[PDB]
């Protein structure tokens, strides 16, 4: 997908990872509280593809 | 003696120098040196060629052997000599002194 | 007329580069249930044509900040080179006939990391440069033990001329007498070419993938010469030309197929491999060819 | 000459087809708008440095092979080979080959 | 007489030596330096020496100027002196230097040994600490 | 129920041992890779000719 | 014994290629020193002329000297032409 | 089918048969109908030195058979 | 006359040479990404058009926007857009590349990636099938034919 990673090595090896998320956040649970339930079904197929 | 010849020894002379220069930048000092030895090569592999001396016909190999060996350790200290400071100057190298 | 013989041999290796492309596609969709392109063209024929048709008229990035004459130099060098390492192959008269021929060769292959090392210092960027750096460690690397088993296999020669090599394979192929030789020489011409399972890394990109290509069909053309003699009649070459021809291809294809089967090395796997495998064999393998024709009296004539 | 001629011939197509490659897209009008040092890098160039210098000495092997000495080469082009494989089991056993 | 072509050879040969001495951005002296071993070869070639010029060609550049590159990346009258005989039926260059493993055995002895001292100090270094 | 999916223990004996090393030395798993490979590329494709086919679909 | 026996077994697993080196160099230098044939392949050498036999001036004292080619004085390659 | 993949490789293989071929034929045009001689070791050199100087019209590979033994 | 018929000529050749091979990059953000590898697959092999799988930004023709750009990622999406080498197409793919689609009224989503980047063709879809990016991709090729700039060129 979309993913940030900020990593320090000490040549080959890794030394410290870290993955940068929220590239992809819509802000889906916040959106469901303003839809009844039979309307926030929908999300769910989209939280995992 | 004709001018290839010559040349050659021109050449050795000129990178003799330019060592002997050292504006900066070990590396060049390096380069220098090994320079010196491609004059050494050619003019010898010439010399040997040119007088049909066949068992010599080994020496310009060892040469350039050996030679390409102390370049080798050349390259190591200079190498270790950046880890102490970061940059192979020439002007780092005054910790000892007359 | 050694121009137009130059001319001959140099605009023919282009155009075989340029259709490699398509089969290298193709094959590579058969192997994957699906096709390659086959709408650019009659059979995509014309999809190489399309490709460097639209290569040639796209806008060029110069860095604006990086030496602009080693950026220009890398890709004369690669191609240059590339074409060069053509001119003493016997198909099977070759255009020059070199004492050394093999050696020359060598020489070329060596002098082909210059235009790696010059890419990537004329890149202007610490990342592209350790990419550099790391590839020229696996080429040199590999092209040690290429070295060695080219001697090792030519001590059965007589010499470093190729055109020797037709008259030694004149019963038999040398895959027979040596094959542990020739499995370390593929998988050393595939690391050396830097094709997958070990590929770690608009105009003068196309140059590079020119020079890339005709490097891996020579090599390909080489190891069928070196390792699959075929029989050459003097008063008929078309059919040892067919011969080279169709081995040179086999062993592409199988530079391709091998592209399709495999995933790809750690560059300290690769590293490993040689290092720890190929080469204490390699050795092994040099000590037993310089023993085997004193031991068995069948030394080849030339000296 | 023969091979003079061939370097000049590549050297002026790959030079000719570079450069109209660089050239062609330059006419039209566009919008126109660190420290690390790994020591193992410089390590394997040092070791295939080494190795290269025992290939050359190995090279003349193919001439070495009628000479009439057929024990003394033998002798000799093993005792480099074995040296070659010495230098190998040194550099192996003190971490020389490691990532 | 092609103008002194191994004259020419030899003023390139110095040319490039005077180009790379003024030591300037050692990855240019570095390219001088390659450029004046591509020449020196060539002189050999021509003179004869079709082994050892490939020697340089393959040792020389290919390996040692190489290392020399990485590492830097990583930081920061003639013509009538010639013979008039033939050689025979090889190249003389080839059988004395393949006279290295029959007649030469003390330099093959010495040369060895000197390598893989070098391997171990190479090593020692480099070790740090 | 459960299953294991990595717990089996080689053979030691030296029929074994050897089936090992020239599966090592001789790659014969890799051979196998590229005969499977070669396999797939001798069968029909799966490529329709779309525009003038049309993937199927429902009411 | 066992220990020399149970070491190879441990070698040839998990470290083959190292076992088939060493074997196959052991070989490269032990065998030459007992094979039959390289007697022959010196005698080969030998046998192959680069150079003009130069002829030797008679003083009436040389049995062995053949004065002709075909003469059945001097070496022969009959051994080389079986071989 | 994977037959499609032939005709690529077809034009590849002419392509790669062009130099080849090509060598020969210029082999035969400029040596009169025979192959290339081949001079390693300069003893072959001199043998077609000998030949050229021979031949009548400074070109090597005019044979000189018995007709010229007069 | 002869001076406008060259100039149409060639620019029929350059425009079969530009549309014949179109090498996209992808973003593939969210679920479009998905029928996108889709359309790579066996059945449609996007690879026989001429249409290359997966080409590098600084080699790409194309870029296929497949999914949502969120506030964190618009600049990005941006940057690598001015990466790539002219002439350069966008293909905005889906509900969400197009208008924000399910998530347009939210505080964290770019209600289109065409307030970032010019676009060619939008593919409308939640998420459009294989069988319709195809269809898009083979309406940017016939766009790619309409254009003439050897023509305007020439006319000016
Ligand atoms: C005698 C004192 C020994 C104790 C002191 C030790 C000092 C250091 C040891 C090094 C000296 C080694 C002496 C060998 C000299 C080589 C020359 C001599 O042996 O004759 C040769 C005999 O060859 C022998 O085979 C030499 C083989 C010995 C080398 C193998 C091992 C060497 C290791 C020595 C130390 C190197 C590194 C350490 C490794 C452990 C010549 O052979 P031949 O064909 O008749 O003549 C050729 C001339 N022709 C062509 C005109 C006919
Ligand atoms: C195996 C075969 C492979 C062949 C390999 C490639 C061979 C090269 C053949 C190239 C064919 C010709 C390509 C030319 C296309 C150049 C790009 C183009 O379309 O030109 C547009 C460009 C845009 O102009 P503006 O309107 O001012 O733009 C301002 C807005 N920013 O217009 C031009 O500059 C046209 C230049 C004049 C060309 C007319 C002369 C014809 C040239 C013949 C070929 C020359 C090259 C050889
Ligand atoms: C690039 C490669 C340059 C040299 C290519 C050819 C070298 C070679 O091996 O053959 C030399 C060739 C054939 O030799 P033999 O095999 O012995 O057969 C003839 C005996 N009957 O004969 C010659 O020596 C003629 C060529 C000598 C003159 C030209 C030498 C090349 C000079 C190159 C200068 C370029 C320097 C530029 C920088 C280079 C760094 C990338
Ligand atoms: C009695 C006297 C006889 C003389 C002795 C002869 C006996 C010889 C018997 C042994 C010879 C075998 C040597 C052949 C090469 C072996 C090298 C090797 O074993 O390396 C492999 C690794 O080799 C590879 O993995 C390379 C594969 C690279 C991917 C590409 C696959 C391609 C394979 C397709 C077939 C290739 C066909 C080659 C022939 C081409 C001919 C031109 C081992 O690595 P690992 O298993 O990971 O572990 C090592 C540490 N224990
Ligand atoms: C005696 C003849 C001499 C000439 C032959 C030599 C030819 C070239 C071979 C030598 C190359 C250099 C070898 C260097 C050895 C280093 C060993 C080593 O350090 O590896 C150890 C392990 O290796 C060992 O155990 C030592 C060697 C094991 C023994 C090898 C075979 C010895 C002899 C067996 C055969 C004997 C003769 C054949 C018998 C059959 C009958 C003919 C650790 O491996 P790593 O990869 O670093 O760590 C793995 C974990 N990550
Ligand atoms: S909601 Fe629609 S546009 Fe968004 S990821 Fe899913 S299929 Fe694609």
């Amino acid at each position: 997908g979309v993913l940030r990673l900020v990593m320090e090595l000490s040549g080959e090896m890794v030394r410290k990872c870290d993955p940068h998320i929220g590239l992809l956040h819509r802000g889906t649970e916040k959106l469901i509280e303003y839809k009844t339930y039979l309307q926030a079904l929908p999300y769910f197929d989209r939280l995992d593809y | 003696m004709p001018l290839v010849y010559m040349n050659i020894i021109m050449a050795f002379a000129i990178a003799l120098a330019g060592l002997l220069m050292y504006r900066s930048h070990l590396m060049s000092s390096l380069l220098c040196l090994e320079g010196m030895m491609l004059s050494l090569f050619i003019m010898s592999t010439l010399i040997i060629l040119n007088t049909h001396f066949t068992l010599a016909n080994m020496m310009p190999i060892i040469l350039l052997v050996f030679a390409a060996c102390e370049a080798a350790l050349g390259l190591s200290l200079l190498v270790m000599v950046s880890n102490t400071y970061g940059t192979d100057y020439v002007q780092n190298l005054n910790l000892l002194q007359c | 007329m050694f121009m137009i013989n130059i001319l001959s041999l140099i605009i023919p290796i282009l155009l075989a580069v340029a259709f490699l492309t398509l089969v290298e596609r193709k094959v590579l969709g058969y192997m994957q249930l699906r096709k390659g392109p086959n709408v650019v063209g009659p059979y995509g024929l014309l999809q190489p044509i399309a490709d460097a048709l639209k290569l040639f008229t796209k806008e060029p990035l110069r860095p604006a900040t990086s030496s602009i004459s080693m950026f220009i130099i890398a890709p004369i060098l690669a191609l240059s080179l590339a074409l060069t390492m053509w001119v003493p192959l016997p198909m099977p008269y070759p255009l020059i006939n070199m004492n050394l021929g093999v050696l020359f060769m060598l020489a070329m292959s060596s002098l082909a990391v210059y235009s790696i090392l010059w890419s990537g210092w004329a890149s202007n960027s610490k990342y592209a440069l350790i990419g550099a750096l790391r590839a020229v460690a696996q080429t040199i690397s590999y092209e040690v033990t290429l070295a060695i088993i080219l001697l090792s296999v030519l001590l059965m020669n007589g010499s470093y001329t190729l055109s020797t090599l037709i008259t030694t394979q004149e019963h038999i192929w040398m895959i027979f007498t040596s094959w542990p030789l020739a499995m370390m020489w593929f998988i050393s011409t595939l690391a050396e070419t830097n094709r997958a399972p070990f590929d770690l890394t608009a105009g003068p990109f196309a140059m590079f993938f020119m020079a890339e290509y005709a490097n891996i069909i020579m090599m390909n053309a080489f190891t069928a010469i070196l390792f699959l003699g075929a029989s050459h009649d003097p008063h008929t070459p078309e059919l040892y030309t067919i011969n080279f021809v169709l081995k040179t291809l086999a062993l592409t294809i199988t530079f391709l197929w091998i592209r399709a089967s495999y995933p790809r090395f750690r560059y300290d796997q690769l590293m490993h491999l040689l290092w720890k495998s190929f080469l204490p064999l390699t050795l092994a393998l040099c000590m037993w060819h310089i023993s085997l024709p004193i031991m068995t009296a069948s030394i080849p004539p030339q000296s | 000459m023969n091979i003079m001629l061939t370097l000049l011939t590549n050297v002026t197509l790959a030079s000719l087809l570079v450069l109209i490659a660089f050239w062609l897209p330059q006419l039209n009008a566009y919008s126109e708008k660190r420290l690390p040092f790994s020591m193992k890098f410089f390590l394997v160039a040092i070791t295939f440095l080494l190795f290269d210098l025992e290939i050359a000495l190995l090279l003349p092997l193919p001439w070495a092979s009628q000479t009439n000495n057929l024990k003394t080469m033998l002798t000799m082009a093993l005792f480099l080979l074995i040296l070659l494989a010495a230098s190998l089991a040194y550099e192996w056993t003190q971490k020389g080959l490691e990532w | 007489m092609t103008m002194y072509i191994a004259f020419i050879l030899s003023t390139i040969f110095v040319i490039g030596f005077v180009g790379f001495s003024s030591k300037p951005s050692p990855i240019y002296g570095g390219l001088g330096l390659i450029v004046s071993g591509g020449v020196g070869c060539g002189i050999v070639l021509n003179f004869g020496g079709s082994f050892l010029g490939l020697m340089v060609f393959l040792i020389y550049l290919g390996g040692m100027l190489v290392v020399f590159g990485y590492t830097t990346a990583m930081a920061t009258g003639d013509w009538v002196i010639y013979d008039t005989g033939d050689s025979g039926f090889f190249s003389e260059e080839a059988m004395g230097i393949a006279a290295l493993y029959s007649y030469g055995t003390w330099l093959v002895i010495v040369t060895g040994w000197s390598l893989l001292i070098g391997v171990v100090v190479i090593m020692e270094i480099t070790r740090g600490n | 129920t459960y299953k294991f999916v990595n717990m089996r223990e080689p053979s030691m004996d030296m029929k074994s041992v050897t089936d090992r090393a020239a599966q090592t030395l001789l790659w014969t798993e890799l051979v196998r890779g590229l005969g499977m490979t070669l396999s797939y590329l001798f069968r029909e494709p799966a490529t329709i000719n779309y525009p003038f086919e049309k993937g199927p679909l429902s009411p | 014994a066992g220990r020399i026996a149970s070491f190879l077994k441990n070698a040839w697993a998990k470290e083959p290629v190292l076992v088939a080196s060493f074997a196959i160099g052991g070989l490269a230098i032990i065998l030459p020193s007992l094979s039959p044939y390289t007697n022959y392949a010196i005698r080969i050498n030998r046998a192959t002329p680069y150079n003009y036999p130069v002829p030797l001036r008679d003083d009436g004292n040389m049995p062995d000297v053949p004065s002709h080619p075909q003469d059945p004085q001097g070496p022969s390659l009959e051994w080389l032409k079986n071989l | 089918m994977w037959f499609e993949i032939l005709p690529g490789i077809a034009v590849m293989a002419a392509c790669l048969f062009i130099p080849g071929m090509a060598t020969a034929h210029i082999h035969k045009f400029t040596n009169g109908g025979k192959e290339k001689r081949v001079a390693h070791f300069s003893y072959q050199w001199n043998l077609m030195e000998r030949d050229r100087r021979i031949s009548g019209v400074n070109r090597y590979h005019v044979t000189k058979g018995l007709e010229n033994i007069d | 006359s002869r001076g406008e018929y060259v100039v149409a000529k060639l620019d029929d050749l350059v425009n079969w040479a530009r549309r014949s091979s179109l090498w996209p990059m992808t973003f593939g953000l969210a679920c479009c990404a998905v029928e996108m590898m889709h359309m790579a697959a066996p059945r449609y092999d996007m690879d026989r058009f001429g249409v290359v799988f997966r080409a590098s930004p600084r080699q790409s023709d194309v870029m296929i926007v497949a999914g949502t750009l969120t506030n964190k990622m618009a600049p990005a999406l941006r940057k690598v857009y001015d990466q790539m080498p002219e002439p350069r197409y966008v293909v905005s793919m889906g509900s969400c590349a197009n208008g924000g689609g399910y998530y347009h009224y939210s505080y964290s989503v770019v209600r289109g990636c065409d307030r970032i980047v010019p676009v060619d063709i939008y593919v409308p879809g939640c998420p459009p099938t294989a069988e319709a990016l195809l269809y898009g991709i083979l309406q940017l090729q016939r766009k790619i034919k309409r254009e003439k700039r050897l023509r305007i060129w020439y006319r000016r």
